[PDB]
């Protein structure tokens, strides 16, 4: 009668195709849809949401709590307190709601942002330094060099001056999330501007970090997470 | 067929004609065109929508302290209504002698303590006539406002995380497959004192896991974020207080097997005492219920 | 008729839960030994499957299924609605069923495909519920959503044996809602419908009952060398 | 709806870079022994096609590949994104993936055939690239466009042996967008991502070192005798 | 339900043909499209361009730079300088943009536009004559019977009668690509006019040749350039 | 299914309801129906444009020669503007102070010459101003304007090629697999003499193709027209100008990883001295940075 | 704990070398020494943060390094 | 930064000198003749409740060193 033709592709079978099915149980009434709290359409809300950042991970704090908070004292000469190089790949950032959406996805686009968070007694003080060194730059090894990149002072007593917005500076417009010399992001690092000053000497600060997505963050190429493994079935 | 009642237009046809041999849901737009963030999540401030139902006083008793309340899911608490609703049975409304706060036991916060729980609405179970309204109904649904209070000296120091998990389900201690025990999970107000982890927890009866950082349902700590949450700096604040609309599937549950909700306490960086004397400090609780229904009146479900 | 404009793409509609969820993957595994095979419907098998339904508490969507199968020369297949007795083997009685939903295909011809829609029961299906079937002193409780429903049973026979044995069950989720988001788990599975990440690696002899979180954070020898 | 005219065809037509570049060309064969089989996907490894794309500096296409294989019974093939680890045999657990988008198909019953869309990551895909991806004083340079993407790779397993093993890759630039545009080759390519046309001939013994230019340039007896 | 037909050719697999297909990876988002310097959207806008001709091409000058030009100097009695026979699959023109763009193409069609160019110093002079001798005659042997045929004067110091069009002189509409004796497109001569006159005896020429098509140019049945082949495997 | 927002009309129709998933590309049209030559290729004059933009002078340095200069793919160079851009920031425009003529070592052109060659921006990275914005920043963009200039008298005789090669990959000297070294590629300003080819010629640390005639990546020379390009011919020119836009399929990119030009110099015909003396003239190449543009500013990327 | 200022240019001369003539001294004196309290802390970092603001150059040259 | 301690009698910095070697600042001065900037000082130094002592900050044009 009509004459069909069946192209390539026509009886394949793939996995991420879009179709028509016909229904078993027809007739069938699914049960009312009322009105649950907390509907979310897209997964990309969930890396909008702050999410603490294991910055200290190292032989003895990881699988505790202690994983998630460094300690400052005060120092004659500025160190250098904290580097989070910026992958999602790393342990760093992949355990976080940010970073475990974003390895699901081969590459993305957008801006960090990355909060302190300091928790010390009310009479402690301090001034630090918290520079990102965009693609292409070496680890700075001292102040002088992290201060020319991207950077905020972060006082305590105002806690308005926490978050650092890593800025989107690159070649190409996406970046790849597993880490690679091509794309790498950069190195977000965290300095003493001036000193943590205790209430009495011997004091110790804390400091907590959190990382979320900005609004422009974007990605694509959906993968299988490698946040995830079964190496035996699940009985 | 059947239809139904850089852009590409296209023909809405069911061939089979029937909703769900549909194929995957678009965004559908009736002329050409030519959502980002989700305020729902992130926990809103409470006057994030509005602050005209909030000094706060449910019930007889009475809360001084109101834009850093949280409001879980952006969702004010309200009654069922109807039309979302299974029976046509009016429920009951106990209002403000069973919508009330109730302070549980103080638990001290020492150095080295791990955690805390409370199940929802089971640490409620001996309260007052919201604790009666529980056993003599079959159902129920009720929204609460949690308000945790933690004051120490600004000499003190560190870090609470107050947060309130929809259905949070424990993992087993450890090893076999086992049900966590109906007792482990529904402690009463004492609610759950997180000991672990280590090699040595009992294992019997099902109890729980005990290990503060997967939370113990197996996801780590600071993702615990995504739910409704608020972090008692002692640097900042020493109070909290979040208000949870009834999350569920159902309209009515029953409130004795099924715990919607868990409140969950867990010190982030521990305490450590100043200049001060101080090593430990009383962490309270105060539970409201809110906007509380009951239905399927019976003998009292008590043993 | 209506023309139903949308777009070609937009910047995270790879990220939207339709998109997320709305790829066909396979939910279980079974073997055709004896010529019958027999698989209750669930996603707690498959570890990477599981992880994506439970970044979310609650989730409503229909299902369809797509059944690879290297066998051949003709299958059937039975769904089973709760509550009655399922097929034990082929040649059995009940595999004649007035009722019963069931599908016969010839594996060479095509891949067959059909919709299982909503069957919820509660108005969503829980991924995660923490309470009880039964009350208080009840001897045997189920915790979890095991009790909270059944999605049914896929029964397989093969009426000519010919070729492999292998059935391979995909489904898509589709018309997906889902509500309350949590944590990514951070821990490979040890069992179904539950929760607990303590792995116990051993059974027979010495060193039994040193149990293993394993988890996925790995770490760094400096903080500040990164 | 819309009745778009176009022509039957014009006089250069068949020199358009949509025509010229738009036939599907092999762009690698691979062989299933032990059931696996994988293909990186690049047009480097056959010459003429990599001779046309290489009239031009920049590409942009989205490509549809086709799989001529002289196997049967079934298959799978699995596009692996870039960033995580493919399966490396068959009966590999990552057989088994939420995500990952794969295609089954029965060979006897058609060719398969999908598209990948525009993957480039910088706009356009890089022909020539003249640069490294570490910086100055690194250690190991890659130079050229080997760091400049990855267009994926294709895993095939066979879940019926059955039949031959001999997979063939068709896959055809459509939606091409060419840019800057570049002297034909004059030289038989000796590798990938490479641009050197020294051949090498030999290797165990004497005689070695001597290479060839193979270049397609042939003489004449006298100039104005011709 | 709807008597459709599959006629031959149906299940077929054309390389050539033209076919929608699945998208694997659906609501990817391409990178967006910038506006890149040089876009070309035909592959014939390569053969217009001028190309140097090896019009010398023998034992010793292949495979260098001196393989462009020819020697001329004064002599006392006109002579043949070079020959450039007219064909698309020759050395001579098969090597350039035009010839490599229609060796991909079974025949054509236009003009050839054929530039020479002497590279000598500015006190030379001479008077050439370029010669095109169209299908079916021979190569004339003598200047006499070279100018019978279409003709051109190119003499220095003018520079805009280098040029010589070859014109379009054909029975069928177009001609084989290969070489053969039935379409066979004939020959362009290069003779002395009067002389190549140094500035001093002993002086010395030196010719280079261009080629490119004119606009009417046409090409079709796209094919297997023979200017590629692999004879092994590339790893 | 879709569609999409001698002379044969057609339904436009995506099946598969995307972009991508259509077929080969046509050329379109409304209504019924009842091109030979690209101005963009084969150099234009940059009169062939407008000649407002230009006696030359960029940046306090001043050319005196212009409708002979080659406008390289007809393209004016200027600023990224903006959305064709990937980052917000707002770039930096050093302007007179970094764009401006630098001229370079000449190189005595000779008999037996074989050619010369400079990778772009890495010729200028220690000139300047400009030289001192590569390190500085993460990326960068820019336009160039070659002058190049060799002159003789009426004696002399031969002739140049002087090419401007996007992304011009150089082959490695021959035999095995290796990359051509990081710094054979980078030579500075002195640009890289072309010594071969020979079978002698040395192989180590990736060194670059000797080879003139193939363009030291593998295509003959004569076909190098189809770059922009001038042929510098003694008993006419003195000399040259090209002026390229910004090629790249990127709006910035590193510069000092990634050239993305190539001036190369090839004697075509030797050089014979007439009845003079002089066996060898100078070659002197001046590039101007032009529309340079720089963001993501760091420390000197400097060793 | 802190301070701004924000200085404009001033000088006699539209604009003057930069390597030979400093047009201005940003002098920091403890005018009432450090004393801790109760705290055994007896020393304090100072920093100093410089913005140029609103620069401008002219005449440009090889670098006037040495 | 700088110690401040009992017994620290003051700092000064010249500028724009102090800026020499700062970044592309420091740059422009040696390759550029003539130059004119304004700037922006920001000094912080932070202590305790229970410090206590007094710095005085100025910015002195034409500040000639005697």
């Amino acid at each position: 009668g009509l004459p069909t033709r069946l192209p390539s592709g026509s009886q394949q079978f793939m996995t991420t195709e879009d179709e028509q099915s016909p229904n078993i149980l027809p007739g069938f009434h699914p049960s009312k849809k009322i009105h649950i709290p907390g509907m979310i359409t897209n997964v990309m809300h969930m890396a909008r949401v702050d999410s603490f950042i294991p910055i200290n991970n190292i032989q003895g704090e990881v699988g505790k709590v202690s994983m998630y908070y460094i300690t400052v004292t005060k120092k004659t000469v500025t160190e250098r307190i904290l580097v989070l190089p910026l992958e999602m790949s790393n342990t760093l950032f992949a355990t976080t709601l940010l970073g475990e959406v974003l390895n699901y996805y081969a590459n993305w686009s957008g801006s960090i942002t990355i909060t302190f968070m300091c928790v010390c007694d009310a009479f402690s003080t301090g001034k630090f330094l918290v520079a990102y060194t965009p693609p292409g730059g070496k680890l700075p090894e001292d102040r002088k060099q992290a201060m020319l990149g991207v950077h905020i002072i972060w006082d305590l007593g105002l806690q308005s001056s926490c978050t650092i917005v890593v800025p989107w500076i690159s070649s190409g417009f996406y970046r790849r999330t597993k880490a690679d010399s091509f794309t790498h992001g950069g190195y977000v690092s965290l300095w003493y501007q001036t000193a943590f000053v205790p209430p009495v000497s011997g004091g110790t600060g804390s400091i907590l970090a959190t990382c979320s997505a900005c609004p422009d963050m974007s990605v694509r190429m959906l993968r299988d997470s490698p946040m995830m493994e079964q190496k035996n079935e699940l009985q | 067929g059947a239809q139904v009642s850089s852009v590409i237009k296209y023909f809405n046809i069911n061939y089979y004609k029937d909703s769900a041999s549909s194929g995957l849901s678009r965004q559908d737009f009736s002329q050409d065109p030519s959502t980002l963030t989700n305020p729902a999540l992130m926990s809103p401030s409470v006057e994030a929508c509005g602050y005209s139902d909030r000094q706060i006083t449910i019930g007889n008793s009475t809360i001084t302290t109101s834009l850093h309340t949280v409001l879980a899911y952006g969702e004010w608490p309200t009654y069922l209504s109807d039309i979302d609703a299974t029976s046509v049975d009016k429920p009951t409304h106990p209002e403000t002698s069973a919508d009330r706060f109730y302070t549980l036991d103080s638990v001290e916060w020492q150095v080295g303590s791990h955690g805390w729980w409370w199940k929802l609405p089971d640490a409620l179970k001996d309260m007052g006539v919201f604790g009666q309204n529980m056993y003599y109904h079959s159902m129920g649904r009720s929204g609460f406002i949690i308000h945790t209070q933690c004051n120490a000296t600004k000499f003190h120091s560190g870090a609470l995380i107050v947060a309130v998990i929809p259905e949070h389900q424990l993992a087993y201690v450890g090893g076999v497959k086992v049900n966590v025990g109906y007792d482990h999970t529904h402690p009463g107000q004492s609610g759950h004192q997180i000991r672990g982890p280590s090699q040595s927890n009992d294992r019997s009866g099902g109890k729980p896991d005990e290990d503060p950082l997967f939370n113990c349902n197996g996801t780590l700590l600071g993702n615990i974020t995504i739910f409704p949450h608020q972090i008692i700096n002692l640097r900042t604040n020493n109070s909290s207080t979040i208000v949870v609309p009834y999350i569920n599937c159902v309209p009515m549950d029953n409130m004795l097997k099924h715990n919607n909700l868990s409140l969950v306490i867990i010190p982030l960086v521990p305490l450590r005492p100043g200049s001060s004397g101080i090593n430990s400090v009383p962490i309270t609780v105060t539970i409201a219920p809110y906007k509380s229904e009951f239905s399927g009146a019976m003998e009292a479900q008590r043993q | 008729i209506e023309t139903r404009y949308v777009y070609n793409t937009n910047t995270n509609a790879e990220a939207d839960v339709e998109m997320f969820l709305g790829r066909s993957a396979l939910w279980g595994k079974v073997t055709l030994t004896r010529q019958y095979a027999k698989w209750e419907i669930n996603f707690q098998e498959q570890a990477h499957i599981r992880k994506k339904f439970e970044f979310f508490t609650y989730l409503r969507f229909d299902m369809e299924v797509t059944i690879v199968t290297n066998n051949k020369g003709l299958m059937q297949i039975m769904f089973v609605p709760p509550g009655i007795d399922h097929p034990e083997t082929h040649d059995d009685r009940k595999w004649d069923s007035a009722s019963n939903p069931s599908v016969f295909f010839q594996p060479k011809s095509g891949f067959p495909r059909f919709t299982i829609p909503f069957t919820g029961l509660a108005s969503a299906y829980y991924m995660f519920y923490d309470g009880y079937d039964k009350p208080k002193g009840s001897d045997n409780n189920e915790y979890g959503i095991a009790p909270t429903n059944d999605m049914g049973l896929l029964c397989f026979r093969t009426l000519d044996n010919s070729g492999g044995n292998d059935v391979k069950i995909y489904v898509k989720p589709k018309h997906i809602t889902a509500w309350v988001p949590r944590p990514p788990r951070a821990t490979q599975y040890t069992h179904k419908y539950s929760t607990n990440y303590h792995y116990k690696p051993n059974s027979s002899g010495p060193d039994e009952h040193v149990l293993k979180d394993r988890h996925f954070i790995k770490t760094r020898p400096l903080i500040s060398s990164a």
